């Protein structure tokens, strides 16, 4: 029963620098070595670096060897990955877990990798944040199809993702369906999320999108109606 | 304090990285007047523990 | 029959292990041949098999 805990996923521009932050719990990290492995969208795995706590060793990636660095901090149980100057490709998944490859051994080789933390989400993108637009979706017709009528909303050009939608602060639970947000030829990108209720209550009960973006601090509700 | 000696007790944590030291004591009484006086309860005890 | 040693129990709080704010201090006592072992305890004793 070892747990992770790594940084808030954060977002900077190129050039900028972040800073993944992993706790642990159970056997102390003195104990235990660690390493870091990006995770591009996709792409496969990749590992960067390899620090040893109580060893305080360090050995990186000839790729971007002086661009990232090892902390620990022996005192907090908490591992430290710097990474300055990052560049727009970079941005991926980033992960640390146990290694066994501590004192005497130093190498990491011998040592398989054990509990990876749930991961930070880091992201490298020029494009600034942005206010997310709000607008409503309701049946060119009634849909009178299969079932119901589907009506809702769309947030377009907003960044960085994602902003929560809550149909009538949770009012509206059923149907509901969000689809994943598309990143733009422009650099911003844009969800939807439609519901499914009874074509008979098309004018009975209306339906409000909670679009809150805590990147923007906008907070846009709309009305969707025939 | 006033006329009573409560068992001591307390914490400190070393939330910082770097090793702490602490410098303690324990008083040693001439007399049981002394004692007694100073320390209320005759028999004096200090538990340092980490 | 060689050596002597007594020890006394330190009733107190301390930092929290485990979920006991207790300890168990180890002490071992080597018996050449022929000598022999004797335990005289008033309590708080941890006596080995
Ligand atoms: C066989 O295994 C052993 C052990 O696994 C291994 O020994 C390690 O060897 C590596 C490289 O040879 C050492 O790493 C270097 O450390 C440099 C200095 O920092 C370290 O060493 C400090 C002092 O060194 C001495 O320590 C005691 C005396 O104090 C003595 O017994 C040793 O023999 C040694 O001479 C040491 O104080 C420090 O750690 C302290 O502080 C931490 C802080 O939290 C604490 O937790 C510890 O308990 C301890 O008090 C630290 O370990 C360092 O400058 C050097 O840096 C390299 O990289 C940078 C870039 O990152 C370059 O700029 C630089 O040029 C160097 O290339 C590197 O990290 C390591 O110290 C040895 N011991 C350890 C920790 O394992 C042998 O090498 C193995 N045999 C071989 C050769 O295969
Ligand atoms: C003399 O002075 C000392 C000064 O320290 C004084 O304090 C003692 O300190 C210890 C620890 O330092 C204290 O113990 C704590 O007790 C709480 C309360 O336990 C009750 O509630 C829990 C649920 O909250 C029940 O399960 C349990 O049955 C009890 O009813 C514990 O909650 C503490 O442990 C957890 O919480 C801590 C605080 O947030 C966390 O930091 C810690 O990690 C613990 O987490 C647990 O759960 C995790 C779940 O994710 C798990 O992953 C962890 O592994 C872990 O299990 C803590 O134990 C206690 O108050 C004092 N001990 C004594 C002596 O009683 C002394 O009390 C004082 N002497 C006296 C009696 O006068």
């Amino acid at each position: 029963q070892v747990q992770l805990v790594q940084s808030g996923a954060e977002v900077k521009k190129p050039g900028a620098s972040v800073t993944v932050s992993c706790q642990v719990s159970g056997y102390t990290l003195t104990s235990y070595g660690l390493s870091w492995v990006r995770q591009a969208p996709g792409q496969g795995l990749e590992w960067v670096g390899w620090i040893n706590t109580y060893d305080g060793q360090t050995k990186y990636v000839k790729k971007f060897q002086g661009r990232v660095t090892m902390t620990t901090h022996t005192g907090t149980n908490t591992a430290y990955m710097e990474m300055k100057s990052l560049r727009s490709d970079d941005t991926a998944v980033y992960y640390c877990a146990r290694v066994e490859g501590v004192r005497g051994v130093m190498g990491f080789h011998y040592y398989p990798m054990d509990v990876w933390g749930q991961g930070t989400m880091v992201t490298v993108s020029s494009a600034s944040t942005k206010g997310p637009s709000v607008f409503p979706l309701a049946p060119s017709s009634k849909s009178t199809s299969g079932g119901t009528a589907a009506l809702g909303c769309l947030v377009k050009d907003y960044f960085p993702e994602p902003v929560t939608v809550s149909w009538n602060s949770g009012a509206l639970t059923s149907g509901v369906h969000t689809f994943p947000a598309v990143l733009q030829s422009s650099g911003l990108y844009s969800l939807s999320s439609v519901v499914t209720v009874p074509s008979s209550s098309l004018g009975t009960q209306t339906y409000i999108c909670n679009v809150n973006h805590k990147p923007s601090n906008t907070k846009v509700d709309k009305k969707v109606e025939p | 304090s006033g006329s009573t000696y409560p068992v001591l007790n307390v914490t400190m944590p070393n939330n910082d990285n770097f090793d702490k030291l602490y410098i303690w004591g324990v008083h040693h009484p001439s007399t049981n007047q002394e004692q007694t006086s100073l320390y209320v309860q005759a028999s004096g005890r200090v538990t340092v523990s980490t | 029959r060689r050596s002597q040693q007594t020890i006394i129990p330190n009733i107190g709080s301390r930092p929290w292990v485990r979920g006991l704010s207790s300890r168990i201090s180890i002490y071992w006592t080597i018996v050449k041949p022929g000598d022999v072992l004797v335990i005289n305890s008033n309590g708080n004793l941890i006596a080995p098999r």
